[PDB]
């Protein structure tokens, strides 16, 4: 999930924006 | 800023920069 992808390792704009509405 | 490890209310304070008016969920457990 979330935390897995920029919590435990670095996170990234893609990413972000895959959990905004 | 988004660049980095982000973990509690440093993560939830980057979705709400980022998705802005749009909003977002935050699911810690997933």
């Amino acid at each position: 999930g979330i935390v897995e992808q920029c919590c435990t390792s670095i996170c990234s704009l893609y990413q972000l924006e895959n959990y905004c509405n | 800023f988004v660049n980095q490890h982000l973990c509690g209310s440093h993560l939830v304070e980057a979705l709400y920069l980022v998705c802005g008016e749009r909003g977002f969920f935050y699911t810690p457990k997933a």
